[PDB]
């Protein structure tokens, strides 16, 4: 899980 | 005839419309954005989806800011008189109101606005849909534990997250909302007007979905889409 | 039992809820804002489309910015167990993000936020729908000639306009939005989800309203509403 | 007509  | 109604977009011209796929993974060293790692499973399944759909799809990769706003203006200048509606799928870094090229951020605003009533007329009073898989800001969601038509009108954007907010990208899967999104697009276009089934993507993001980190800044945190409608009508993939 | 469906609120509670209605008309003379004509004419349809609803409607005049966060407080800290779903209605002065107290500004997200899933826990899970008579700007439409849920998920905004444009009021009938919005409500209440009541508002707004003025900056304008769903299921106001 |  990563943020855009 | 027998009485009529108006309801509903017409969705039986002899083409669906273009599915414009912007899938931005690879970003300019200068600019100190991150690879978008998962973001190739989201292209793969939105291509595949809205194939069939029978969308006219096209996926574009790594374009620059210059190269996003001129094949914009390109598709808006393109005939789309035998085309029922228009979607475009944006993905890539972002901010509110803001997409990111791979050198440098292009403004939501401008993008759409070459789609705009008085601007692509071949889409006048045809559903211009916009879905954008991208950060709107910072902010993380703790959860809780349980003369004649407007320019602007016919517009829809689905967003993946709410104004502010992070978006979150799984780099395996994909992104929560386009994992979700093509899910239900799959199990009920054939069915479901298409506010229902954004609706049921609503659910699905914010029920199944949590983040996993070892930063505990970034762990344990949950993320709800955006539907945003400018639509007149209700909007069915399917026909008689 | 036999097989079960989770795609529609529970709206089956002994009561549908709070229908809150902020009504700012006069303004304080420093603000330099003018008053809102017709605005009653808006607070007193809304007042009787919801009752036939109903909701336990509570009206309220001309508010300070103070006064407005200090009900909000306390109806978000009342007791909404019984209760099905919120309503709550914003009539007068805005910009993007913000609506007008008598005596200035209160954001937007500040109101919203008594209501978030962790911190209004008799609401959490069901339908908060914010309905918002203001302007979110100056733009107008020239138009063309034919850990567990989100805290912000289950909310719904009802936006009169697009974002960063004027919105439009008439003296007399009162707003577009509103009065369209009470029509669609009092005819198909009882037959359609309220994402498709309020898609008919935006046509109905969008085709047969257009502004008149002596001024030929004001003259000849346009208006689509704007539908924000956060919502994760289905919102019927009947049941069974 | 008047804006809000």
């Amino acid at each position: 899980d990563e943020v855009d | 005839s027998g009485i009529s109604l108006d309801n509903s977009y017409k969705m039986d011209y002899p083409e669906m419309g273009l599915c414009i796929i912007i899938n931005n993974k690879n970003f300019h060293k200068s600019t100190g954005m991150t690879s978008r790692s998962g973001t190739d499973v989201d292209a793969a399944n939105l291509r595949e989806t809205f194939r069939n759909l029978k969308y006219e799809v096209r996926n574009k990769n790594d374009l620059t800011r210059e190269e996003i706003v001129e094949l914009m203006r390109d598709v808006s200048k393109e005939d789309h008189s035998k085309r029922s509606s228009f979607v475009c799928v944006l993905l890539s870094h972002g901010e509110e109101g803001i997409i990111f090229g791979t050198n440098g951020p292009v403004d939501l605003k401008k993008i759409t606005n070459f789609f705009r009533g008085d601007r692509c007329r071949s889409l006048t009073g045809k559903p211009k849909l916009f879905i954008i898989q991208a950060c709107r800001g910072t902010e993380l969601d703790c959860g809780i534990e349980t003369h004649k038509i407007p320019v602007e009108a016919d517009f829809l954007f689905a967003y993946s997250t709410a104004p502010g907010y992070y978006s979150w990208r799984n780099s395996k899967d994909g992104s929560w909302f386009i994992q979700s999104l093509c899910a239900m697009l799959k199990q009920y276009a054939d069915k479901l007007e298409f506010m229902h089934i954004l609706t049921r993507v609503n659910r699905k993001v914010a029920t199944e979905f949590e983040s996993f980190s070892f930063d505990a800044t970034f762990h344990a945190k949950k993320q709800i889409p955006c539907i945003v409608s400018m639509l007149t009508k209700e909007l069915y993939f399917y026909h008689l």
